């Protein structure tokens, strides 16, 4: 008789052969639909029943650590590679191509490259760092028949 | 006319001797007298005494319990924890199966503490072992190979030992030691004029 | 002769905790989790059972008031990970300058009054607003319907 | 409020050589070499003498983080053998016991 | 003993594979890379961090004896001593009052 | 005579705890340690941290449940989360008690950014082990 | 519960990838702690779950570490006068074998999470993989 699903219906709509046409965030979330999310939210929203649940929803929000154990987990250098770290002679151009300054930045080089605290950043820092003095310096290195840039 | 709360009989009372205890302790808890129903007693007893009571005892809550733990709740959760895992492959059954196959061996470490940071400076450490049996070395690159590397070659094993901890993570770590290897083996294949003085 | 490799299975960072949490059952004999386990603590009554959760709850928003009107005092981190929802908060707008960027940061702190003088400020010198904008300002009057936030302080 | 005028005196110390340690580091390096002119070394031992005397790291010292006290200290916990004893002999250090052998 | 033209050339090619010092360096000038591969003394979290923020504690825990959330049985033992010296006349003088004029 | 950590006798009228009642030489023998934590374990780092972090927390519940602590605090540390496992005497409301609970909580954890809990067992007096 | 029960629980979804899986050929589990009964009940925890699992373990127990340093007892001079003070280390190595890399991260997970207070692990990972395509072949 009163069959939920067997009967006339409205039929002012018509079956959506096309569905969901536009997208789902046709605009960043305005107001009016973040606040509305947050209250579906609390529809749903009842007390932890054990301590399952509660590490859940520490996870879920970050507090607890997550497992198995990974020491570098959200420890990333800026997407960096091993050879980055290690070869770092690219960024000696500048200096002479040969004499004192090259064997002193050589050892420089090495030993950046050999540091594992550092990021490509602050290695290249250093670098530049003795760009820099050297330059100022142009004088002193002159008289000693060493010539820089 | 102040009103002291009364505090109710402890719920062990109303737990039956069938009931399904990994229910109770699900999790790790600290030990509750009020919902472990044993008689424990924890504690050196004075003379003409018995062990300290469960109610009270700073001994038996000083104890890293394993009531969540139990034989029965460990075989309820491994049943669950089955989807999970994956299945060994049944041709490697045995060591030497493994080394014709997957000849290289990469070594990473874990580490687990207490504390605010996950932080261990020495998970960043790899270490590969390889056999030179198992590369493809003519009778010259098998002496350059060894020669090259130094100590990190055993005799004894024919095993050579790369460990890389120089770069700040653990993946930098581990695509260097791969990077030296290839290096290695290319270079004993190559021959230099120079070789030919020794 | 080659080997076959299993291919690997791969679940969310709760999907281990969810498992083991489908074992377990409800304990009959114990009341509801939030309750704090001990006899002297278990709610009697259906009052005491509201009344605990409010004085829970006024405990946890006496704690963060304490968080975010001192937050000089809260704001070391030595958690690596880091942990963004164990910080201090901070909702009054710290942008002084009067720009059409000043005025979205007061609506993006959902800010009515302070947001709706700085836009008036805007168009009494003139400069130009982005409609977008306007109606980041009109979502969030329209919305709260030109009053402030509700919240709770001394 | 620290616990006296001398750990607050080496806080800064030690707030100062952490601002100065790459400067030290790099200007140092220069002079720590044979390959370099020695005009160029005995101008880096002046420029490094110029920094701040608060940036030399050899004027921290250890000190009880509780009670302030210069000697004594262990440096696992970094707390005066004095502390130390207390904590200990209460069952508040997790693992310490007294040794019997 | 020395070491012939293909010992040392093949010790050069080890060292360039495995990004070691190349050339030959006196000891004085490994120190650069020793500089160089190892964090500074400064920059460690031990030397920086060595001590407690002793002002968070003391002005933390003053701020919530004020709100009624933490009781200090030290500070009410001092408070009360200070309110019975006051009043048998040994108070505080105020500054620039003081019994030297 | 050794003084440290000892409740010495009165004349058989001074109520002391299991706890009290131990000398140090005792710690690992009778009586058990009250933070257990993976800092002081060989080759492990950050002792000086969870040492200073414990100092505190005793501190910490001591002013928040003034004169309802029957005994010392038990903290155990598992991975970043704190516990701290107090008997308190029966003397507040028990609603004082979860308000105090919430508090503490909260603050404890914005201030070691880590999560803690607050396990309470009252009691209805302080247990006594020997009258010395 | 005696007559309420679940009906149909739910259960994460465990999603099959197309990539190949890691090869464990060994996994060292270092634990630590300061008493030995703790160790016991982990060490029965962990090979029982291990055994539920299908995973292949064993055990043996590394020589104990035992730190010793003395202090000195008065608060002023008195030097001949000390208190010495000890800490112990016990290990418990459960050696697994031949597991797959889904196998490793829930067993590791699984009993990382229970690892008491007190406890700390060591884990060893041993990966076993083929040649690089580079090496398989010699080019110059
Ligand atoms: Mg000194």
């Amino acid at each position: 008789r009163k069959y939920l699903f067997k009967g006339k219906r409205l039929s002012i709509f018509a079956d959506k052969a096309f569905a969901d046409e536009p997208p789902e965030p046709e605009a960043s979330p305005s107001l009016w639909e973040i606040e509305f999310a947050k209250q579906l939210a609390s529809v749903a929203d009842q007390p932890f029943e054990n301590g399952f649940e509660e590490m859940i929803q520490w996870t879920k929000e970050g507090k607890l650590w997550e497992f198995p154990v990974n020491n570098e987990a959200g420890l990333d250098d800026d997407g960096s590679e091993f050879h980055e770290h290690i070869f770092l002679d690219k960024y000696l151009e500048d200096f002479p191509k040969q004499g004192p300054i090259r064997l002193f930045m050589e050892l420089v080089t090495c030993g950046l490259s050999k540091n594992p605290y550092l990021s490509v950043k602050q290695k290249v820092e250093h670098i530049e760092w003795f760009r820099n003095y050297f330059n100022e310096k142009r004088d002193i290195l002159k008289e000693n028949n060493i010539a820089f840039t | 006319r102040p009103m002291r709360r009364k505090a109710l009989p402890p719920r062990t009372e109303k737990m039956d001797t069938d009931q399904d205890w990994p229910s109770v302790y699900p999790t790790a808890a600290p030990f509750k007298p009020s919902a472990v129903p044993l008689p424990v007693r924890m504690g050196y007893p004075v003379k003409k005494g018995v062990p300290m009571a469960k109610e009270g005892n700073l001994e038996l809550l000083k104890i890293p319990n394993f009531l969540h733990l139990t034989p029965v709740a460990i075989k309820r959760h491994c049943a669950a924890l089955k989807d999970f895992c994956t299945e060994w492959p049944a041709a490697l059954d045995s060591d030497e199966k493994c080394e014709e196959h997957f000849p290289v061996e990469i070594d990473t470490a874990d580490y687990v503490s207490s504390g605010p940071s996950i932080r261990n400076p020495k998970a960043r450490a790899v270490t590969l072992r390889v056999k030179l049996s198992s590369l493809n070395l003519d009778n010259h690159a098998k002496k350059k190979l060894i020669k090259l590397v130094g100590e990190r070659y055993c005799k004894a094993t024919d095993v050579l030992t790369i460990t890389t901890d120089r770069c700040p993570l653990k993946r930098q770590n581990y695509d260097y030691a791969v990077y030296l290897l290839t290096v290695l083996y290319h270079e004993s294949w190559k021959t230099e004029d120079w070789e030919n003085s020794k | 002769e080659e080997i076959v490799i299993p291919k690997k299975k791969t679940w969310d960072k709760v999907a281990v905790l969810q498992a083991l949490a489908s074992t377990v059952n409800r304990d009959p004999t114990a009341a509801p989790y939030v309750f704090h386990d001990d006899p002297y603590l278990i709610p009697t009554s259906a009052l005491e059972s509201r009344s605990f959760l409010l004085a829970k709850k006024s405990g946890e928003t006496a704690a963060k008031f304490i968080i975010n009107s001192y937050p000089k005092y809260f704001q070391k981190d030595i958690a690596e990970p880091h942990i963004p929802c164990l910080m201090p908060e901070y909702f009054e707008p710290q942008i002084e300058d009067v720009s059409e960027a000043a005025l979205e940061e007061r609506i993006r702190l959902r800010k009515v009054r302070a947001s709706v003088d700085m836009f008036d400020q805007l168009l009494q010198a003139g400069t130009t607003v982005s409609l977008e904008t306007t109606n980041s300002l009109l979502d969030l009057l329209c919305y709260y319907g030109d009053q402030e936030p509700p919240a709770d302080y001394p | 409020y620290y616990v006296d005028w001398r750990m607050l005196r080496d806080l800064k110390r030690r707030k100062m050589a952490y601002e100065y340690a790459d400067e030290r580091l790099r200007i140092n390096s220069l002079r720590k070499n044979t390959i370099l002119p020695k005009d160029l070394q005995e101008m880096a031992g002046d420029e490094i003498a110029a920094l701040p005397r608060d940036s030399c790291p050899v004027r921290i010292r250890n000190r009880c983080v509780m009670t302030s006290r210069p000697r004594g200290v262990k440096r696992r916990w970094r707390l005066s053998r004095i502390v130390f004893r207390h904590l200990a002999d209460h069952g508040l250090l997790s693992g310490v016991q007294r040794a019997i052998w | 003993s020395p070491l012939s033209e293909y010992a040392l050339r093949m010790s050069r090619l080890s060292a360039r594979i495995f990004g070691e010092v190349a050339r030959s360096t006196d000891s004085k000038s490994m120190k650069v890379v020793s500089l160089f591969s190892e964090q500074p003394l400064a920059k460690k979290k031990e030397t920086y961090d060595w001590y407690p923020n002793h002002n968070t504690y003391f002005a933390l825990m003053g701020n919530l004896r004020f709100l009624g959330l933490y009781r200090d049985e030290h500070q009410d033992f001092k408070d009360e001593q200070r309110r019975l010296k006051k009043l048998r006349g040994k108070g505080k003088p105020r500054k620039g009052e003081g019994k030297r004029a | 005579k050794n003084r440290a950590a000892r409740v010495r006798v009165a004349k058989g009228n001074k109520p002391v705890s299991y706890e009290e009642a131990h000398a140090p030489h005792y710690i690992a023998h009778r009586k058990g340690w009250l933070s257990l934590h993976t800092g002081n374990l060989d080759g492990e780092d950050h002792a000086a941290e969870r040492t200073l972090e414990d100092v505190f927390l005793r501190k910490f519940m001591m002013g928040t449940f003034p004169g309802c602590l029957a005994d010392q605090i038990v903290l155990k540390r598992r991975a970043n989360q704190v516990d701290i496992c107090a008997l308190v005497l029966r003397q507040l409301p028990a609603h004082k008690f979860y308000f105090l609970v919430g508090y503490s909580e909260t603050l404890l954890s914005h201030f070691y950014k880590c999560p803690v809990r607050l396990h309470l067992q009252t009691v209805p007096s302080k247990v006594v082990y020997k009258y010395i | 519960l005696h007559v309420d029960v679940p009906k149909d629980v739910t259960r994460p979804t465990i999603t099959t990838s197309d990539e190949p899986d890691t090869l464990y050929k060994r996994l060292s589990i270092l634990v630590k702690a300061h008493d030995r009964a703790v160790l016991d009940s982990y060490e029965y925890f962990a090979v029982l779950a291990a055994k539920e699992l299908g995973i292949s373990i064993k055990v043996h127990e590394p020589p104990r570490k035992i730190e010793r340093f003395t202090l000195l007892k008065s608060v002023h001079i008195f030097k001949k006068h000390r208190v010495q003070y000890e800490m112990r280390t016990l290990y418990r190595c459960l050696e697994l074998k031949h597991l797959t890399g889904s196998t490793a991260s829930v067993y590791l997970e699984y009993i990382q999470r229970n690892l008491p207070e007190g406890v700390a692990m060591e884990v060893t990972k041993t990966q076993i993989q083929q040649l690089p395509e580079h090496i398989k072949e010699p080019m110059w």
